[PDB]
């Protein structure tokens, strides 16, 4: 039999099928619209998200006909923090999905820093007071609809990030559930108590009647007719798991839409003194482990911008070719602060900028500089992951869409000064959610039956250009300073 | 009926027949790049029955989209190329049915393309099926065998690496 | 010391320096405007041509300072057939250069076929009654200026193709000379008598007072202050010479602006019964040899069109990449009959066309099909060179701008079914003109001192796709039929 | 109250709301993928079609909140001829939608011409033996699935074009219905008997158990929960109706994806002796009227090709600007035979082609020539509509996406030599389906309450360039000859 994985990305919706070994038999992906109502804002349509994620589901199974009774279970991985609020009864959303990227709620984060409620939230959630997290996105939806909050005490409407959104639609409204890794990302959840924090619920005034039942990452939570829905983890926490980074000090970086670097820390919650987040991840059976994290908002979403709005490339694959036509970027820096700067900066008001322009700078210099910022951003948070930990990575394990760019992986190797290990399985976010489902449904009986599938296909070592490393990076560092606090407030 | 659910009587590098038929000389094929070994050297097979098989143990490389020819590479480093008939892309794959996929690991005798010799005798320019080593530079000695062959059983070429 | 080479192309002007071994020490190139006054017409400005060819000359010598007295001689290679007529006294042209490509004089070629003057001109010149050749381009300049012909008997104005144009400007008007290979291309020259044909001068009424002194390919014809001007050959006849194709049956194909394939035949003039031309080439010392030829108008000039007018690529180098993104051309054929169809068709009225279009055909299918027509055209005249000769080439020696496209060279190998030999010296047209100059000036004492410099750098053999060869080519063949005789007359 | 219109195009899915006057209050449109499995083939996914048409429905109502009980009825307009076959029980399609454009079944049309079954089908259906129509697309789906036809006598699976597909999904499978205009387009329907033709069912062997109940264009056929589904017409027959072309001799041309020109003929079925079709249309209450028709496959779908595959424009709106940068097309012709040539040619094997190319031809010449072929194609079938009728249009009433191109409307005026009337309501296909629904549901009580809404906003008269008319058109005429019968058979 097989296990199905729903992996609902910030930009795409992909379903993927696995056999009992671990193989990918079919992968369907269905990209959808990004809604920007005002400049620092991003939004998806909750229905366009479910429309796409269903299409994919009823597409992998048909692609090679197989259905309902050759399938053990369903795992769910999803993009984190984007908040949805819907009418329980009608199953209709009272707004659009305010995405993780969106900067709309910076004013609410300011009131929260004014109050001196800064140290409480880093301590009890591991997070930062920043628009990224779910918490204050729920306050904004309630503060902009008329009567939504009273109606939320009377229970007519309820909250959820994308994992609880999708399972509700799949289980005709019956079960309404989050897992631990996904709940932690809301700023409404205590990471110690492992349950919704009630001061954090009071300062933003969310009725606890809205919230889900935070269940666990491997466990059957309901059925699906469309059959056991048994796994859930935030896509970055399941990618750490498909990478089998299930013991302490083990880490990976995903070059997806943004770049997310996490490191398992086991049973200990480590306080970041260097701009990182303390989140929750899974241990070898799907239990609560803590992790350390750096979130940058902007990796391959920058290549999406050169292709769709700027129209400089046609494919994102073409970025490798035009970038290796020039040799250097002529002095140009690109800071992709399109939705502010994530870790370790955490600046809501920073915007994207291009720097050092001269008349001889052409489009290949801009394309090469966009690819370079993915690498420099990764150096910013890696440099921070060592100061917080103590560990020194001598290799870097990667995954994502963008790891198929050989120039980026090599440039990443030179600017870092470490080796960069690349798997022949690029799809490890889906796999991490599937192992998570197979586990609960007795399909696998833990990770050692999956160890012999982490082939590390290509390896990237520092060539002789790694001697420019610091010179190149000091130009990136003075470039970021100047994109900081652009938006006035 | 059909016999594949039934176990078969079973079993210097050999190249086992991709097809059943009589051997013909590669230089007796009416197409100059085969007849004069430009694309490689080896032999042709005048086919007698409906399927082409994996000729060695290796990985399939390219099945053409008209499904009349495939390339494979034995783990003993040999690239063989099997091509049903000559100027067969004109038929636009009409008589073929692709059984396997391009990156596919295989063993000797595993089916790769099934055909319909009654339609193909009736429509192709020629039905003779060249099987050449397209990496002749890499090989020392080549001995060609003769007579009747049967698909997946009888040897046709012995190479020495 | 050094020898300088002026190589004045249809699109570029390039000067190149050689030491006593054979090396290229410096190469300057200066591209210029193509003037299309009406659709089937092409024209260059005689002054824009000399302006560029001087710039280059006074640029290679400076590029690495060397001047006038470290230089043995100057060789001249030039694009063939384009006619210039100028005021002897003022050194000012009474028109623009009517290029070889230009179709303007098709009506005059029709009167010449009406008269039954078809077999006379193939016999005495080796050429075809076609707008390509110089002859009737001179009649059109004289028939459109008022009084130009009477003034040409009184000697105020004189004729020349680009070799005699450039040497006149370099020798302040003193010497006015053509060589044998360049004179033969005019349709005004007997290839047997090796002097201007006087029936051909009467039917088009050119005063013999206009013509140059047809001197020879290696011989000092004058000095240059700007110093012995000692070599001249048409660029396709000097490329045959840089390729050391100096004995019979030896041949090469240039993928330049057009594709020109020539084969040395020694002391014999072979009659083409298959649409080829009987021209003149050099033998081992620069003496008259005859050659066999196929001229196609349209090779890399088609890639110039996708870059400049269509704007589909930015570099001509980019054609390899986008063409190898697709695998096939989806059924699309491109017939580059922009200036009619050269050999073996010789149709003035054929125009360019794209064929087999479907909604799924994208720009990479068109780019790949443009590169493919260069290869199919070369198959058309190679197939003809064997029927006229008897020889069967088992390899193909090449040179040109476009031979650096590895996809084209490989596709050429598969569609032909022969090997394709490629030199590490791409610049053999210049070199062929320089050896030609070194010879006369005692700098080299013949070709065996230059044999050990024909390294054949990359070799291209027929891969397994050569089995599509004929199927692919039969689609090209029915495509050409339909671009034929588009222009009405 | 309001009436809702579902208008499911070949490329887009659009829903539009109307008040009791006639106004458009909201219009949502959701474009979807075109699948080309092989070159002359087009396919849509039945589920991607319903997915989009539902999204739109549950989007106009929300866009300005209104739902279920401020709405009188639902009208359905749809693209014609594309065949779907599905599992009655599972509501899952046994294939993709073989589109009207698709050329896949040309071989079956050949057997039908071999049999001498040519005059029977023009007589009893009004149609031509061509892949366009539905009939033989159903035979191909049945002849390629294993067991589909026996299963079709036992009733497990049934046929439908897009109107019966959409209403089935909306009415949970209960009602399975076509209207008269939509049924006539299948080649399986007698236009005289006004019921499925049983010889046409035998020669292609379709079980009559598959077919729908051909109901009428205005009539409540079922309810929808999602409420009376009361109107249905093929999008070209509803555009004739929104144009109030409801009396004989009245006509319109739609410049949509293809160009469809129809003329009401009232109670008489006129035999076309000039390559047109005899179809069915509505009369003032939604009754059977006959019509005369010219279908060209290729109008704004050609501008979709320059934008998506060629990438020459970014918007289809940009075609007006780049086309009016040049003044002429330099001699270039574009024949958009991407899916063969429709009326009056009816050539399955013709493919798209570009003609008359020269080195000075740029991308604006190609863009302007693509816009020109829309106009020349319209002249081909208008010229035919007069020979079949006797009428001479002194104006041309238009509608569609592409009528917002002022250059095209003006060029259409000059090449025709008539005035071109343009409405300020571009959306008349939806409106024609809505009036059709309002009628049955007692919401309007016929067309005179809607006459005062046919304002003819801009009028286009022949400027002085209409004197080139015939010269320009004779170049189009010899261009089409050469794109004919490209595909070999
Ligand atoms: N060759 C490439 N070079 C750079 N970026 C790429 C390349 N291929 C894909 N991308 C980017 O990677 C992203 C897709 O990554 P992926 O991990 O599959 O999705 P997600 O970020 O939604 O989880 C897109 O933003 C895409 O632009
Ligand atoms: N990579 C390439 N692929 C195809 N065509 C090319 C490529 N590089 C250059 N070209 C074409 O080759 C031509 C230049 O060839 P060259 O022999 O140096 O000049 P010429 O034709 O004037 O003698 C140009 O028309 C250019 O577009
Ligand atoms: N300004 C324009 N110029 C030319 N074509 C246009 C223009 N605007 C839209 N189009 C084309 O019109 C078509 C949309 O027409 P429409 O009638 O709304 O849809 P349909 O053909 O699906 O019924 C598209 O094919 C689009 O490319």
């Amino acid at each position: 039999k097989y296990i199905v994985a729903l992996d609902q990305g910030t930009t795409s919706s992909r379903a993927v099928v696995m056999d009992h070994d671990a193989n990918i038999i079919s992968v369907s992906q269905r990209e959808f619209e990004q809604i920007y109502p005002k400049p620092g804002w991003v939004e998806h349509d909750p229905m366009e998200i479910w429309a796409t994620q269903s299409s994919t589901l009823v597409e992998v199974l048909a692609k090679a006909d197989i259905s309902s009774d050759q399938i053990a279970a369903i795992g769910i991985t999803n993009q984190r923090e984007t908040t949805i609020v819907w009418e329980k009864e009608t199953g209709k959303p009272i707004y659009n999905a305010i995405v993780w990227q969106c900067r709309r709620t910076a004013e609410i984060c300011e009131h929260l820093k004014r109050d001196g409620l800064e140290d409480y939230i880093r301590s009890n959630t591991g997070l930062v007071i920043d628009p990224y997290f779910s918490g204050t996105k729920v306050k904004w939806i309630l503060d902009h609809v008329e009567g939504s909050r009273e109606r939320a005490r009377r229970g007519e409407l309820l909250f959820g990030t994308v994992d609880t959104w999708l399972i509700w639609k799949m289980t005709q409204g019956r079960v309404h559930v989050t897992d631990y890794t996904n709940a932690s990302r809301t700023m409404l959840f205590n990471i110690h108590t492992l349950d919704w924090d009630d001061k954090m619920l009071e300062v933003l005034d969310i009725p606890r009647e809205m919230l889900p039942e935070v269940r666990r990452s491997s466990e059957v939570y309901g059925q699906t007719n469309i059959i056991p829905i048994s796994g859930i983890a935030g896509d970055q926490q399941a990618a750490l798991f498909g990478q089998l980074c299930v013991k302490e000090g083990m880490a990976k970086n995903t070059y997806g839409t943004g770049c997310f670097m996490l490191m398992n820390t086991g049973e200990k919650a480590v306080k970041s003194e260097n701009g990182l987040l303390t989140t929750i991840a899974c241990g070898p059976t799907g239990e609560v482990n803590y992790a350390l994290e750096g979130a940058v908002f902007m990796a391959g979403a920058s290549i999406q911008w050169l292709r769709d709005e700027m129209k400089l490339i046609n494919d994102a694959y073409d970025s490798e070719y035009f970038a290796t036509k020039v040799q250097n970027t002529n002095g140009v820096y690109v800071v992709p602060a399109f939705t502010g700067l994530g870790a370790p900066y955490w600046d809501p008001y920073a915007r994207g900028a291009i720097f050092g322009l001269t008349r001889g700078v052409n489009a290949n210099h801009i394309i090469r500089a966009t690819l370079e910022s993915i690498a420099y951003q990764t150096r910013d948070v890696l440099e921070a992951m060592q100061a917080d930990s103590g560990i020194r990575l001598h290799a870097l394990r990667v995954d994502g869409g963008a790891v198929a760019n050989n120039f980026l992986m090599q440039f990443q190797s030179d600017i870092l000064g470490t080796r960069v290990e690349r798997p022949e399985v690029r799809e490890v976010t889906a796999l991490g959610a599937a192992y998570l489902a197979g586990l609960a449904v007795g399909f696998w009986q833990n990770l050692d039956e999956l160890q012999e599938k982490a082939v590390i296909e290509r390896e990237f070592r520092p060539g002789i250009e790694t001697t420019e490393r610091n010179y190149r990076y000091a130009g990136w560092k003075k470039a970021v300073k100047r994109a900081m606090a652009w938006e006035e407030h | 009926g059909l016999f594949d659910k039934l176990k078969s009587l079973v079993s210097t590098i050999e190249i086992i027949a991709p097809l059943s038929g009589e051997i013909v000389n590669i230089e007796d094929v009416p197409d100059v790049v085969f007849a004069e070994k430009i694309v490689g050297d080896g032999i042709a097979i005048k086919p007698t029955g409906n399927k082409m098989v994996a000729p060695v143990d290796g990985t399939i490389g390219k099945i053409f989209e008209t499904n009349h020819a495939f390339s494979i590479e034995s783990d003993s480093g040999v690239e063989l190329f099997v091509h049903f008939g000559i100027d067969t892309v004109e038929l636009k794959g009409e008589g073929f049915k692709r059984i396997a996929e391009e990156g596919q690991r295989v063993k000797v005798g595993d089916t790769v393309i099934e055909f319909d010799l009654p339609l193909l005798e009736e429509k192709a320019k020629s039905t003779l099926t060249p099987v050449v080593i397209s990496n002749m530079d890499e090989i020392k000695e080549l001995i060609k065998l003769s007579g009747s062959v049967t698909v997946g059983e009888t040897p046709v070429i012995r190479i020495k690496k």
